[PDB]
C-alpha cells in the first residue's frame, strides 16, 4: 500500500524574509505566494498559513541572501 | 541496446534529478530551485538551514574544484578500472585455452 500525489499548480517563492531589519526563515515550511500576499505551507499538501513569529526563527540581518523579500510579519 | 542509447538513459536520469530532485522518483516531477535543494538536504543530517544561505559561493567554489580534481585523478593514475579489464582477460584466456 503506498500513497502517490497529483493535481499540481504553479507558485512563486522565496529564500526569507526581512522584516525590521533581520532575516527570518521557515520552521518546516516553504514561503509561497499567490499576488499581493504572502504564506507558508507543507510540501506534500496546500495548506496556506499566516506568518507569525511560533513558525519562523531569526538569524543576522538582511544583507547576506541573495534574494530576499520585504514584506511584515505578525506579532501575537 | 547500443552505447548512444545508455548514454540517453544516463542523461535523461542526470536532468531529471538537477531538475526535480527526488520528487519524481515517486509520481509526477516537480520543479524547485537548486538552492533550495542544496539547503533541504542540508537539513537531512543535523545542520540548519541559514549555514547554507550565508556561504553560497565557498560551496560552489569547493564542489568545481572538486571536480576538477577528480578529472585529474583519474587522468593519472592508470590503474584504476582492473575489474572489467579482468573481466575481459579472462574471458579471453579461458577461450585461448580451449582453442589450444
Ligand atoms: C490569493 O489571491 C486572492 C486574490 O488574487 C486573495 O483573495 C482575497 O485576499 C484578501 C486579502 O488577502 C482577502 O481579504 C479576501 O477575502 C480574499 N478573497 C477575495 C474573494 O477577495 C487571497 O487572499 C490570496 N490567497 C489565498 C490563500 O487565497
Ligand atoms: C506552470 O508554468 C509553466 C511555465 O512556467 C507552464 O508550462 C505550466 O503549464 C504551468 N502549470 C503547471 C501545472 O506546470
Ligand atoms: C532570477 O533570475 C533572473 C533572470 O536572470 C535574475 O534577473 C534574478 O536576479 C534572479 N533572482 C535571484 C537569483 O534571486
Ligand atoms: C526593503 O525596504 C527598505 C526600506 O525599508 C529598502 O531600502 C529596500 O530596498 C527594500 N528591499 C526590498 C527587496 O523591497
Amino acid at each position: 500500500v503506498t500513497y502517490v500525489p497529483a493535481q499540481e499548480k504553479n507558485f512563486t517563492t522565496a529564500p526569507a524574509i526581512c522584516h525590521d531589519g533581520k532575516a527570518h526563515f521557515p520552521r518546516e515550511g516553504v514561503f509561497v505566494s499567490n499576488g499581493t500576499h504572502w504564506f507558508v505551507t507543507q510540501r506534500n499538501f496546500y495548506e496556506p498559513q499566516i506568518i507569525t513569529t511560533d513558525n519562523t526563527f531569526v538569524s543576522g540581518n538582511c544583507d547576506v541572501v541573495i534574494g530576499i523579500v520585504n514584506n511584515t510579519v505578525y506579532d501575537p | 541496446l547500443t552505447d548512444e542509447m545508455i548514454a540517453q538513459y544516463t542523461s535523461a536520469l542526470l536532468a531529471g534529478t538537477i531538475t526535480s530532485g527526488w520528487t519524481f522518483g515517486a509520481g509526477p516531477a516537480l520543479q524547485i530551485p537548486f538552492p533550495m535543494q542544496m539547503a533541504y538536504r542540508f537539513n537531512g543530517i543535523g545542520v540548519t538551514q541559514n549555514v547554507l544561505y550565508e556561504n553560497q559561493k565557498l560551496i560552489a567554489n569547493q564542489f568545481n574544484s572538486a571536480i576538477g580534481k577528480i578529472q585529474d585523478s583519474l587522468s593519472s593514475t592508470p590503474s584504476a578500472l582492473g575489474k572489467l579489464q579482468d573481466v575481459v582477460n579472462q574471458n579471453a584466456q579461458a577461450l585461448n585455452t580451449l582453442v589450444k
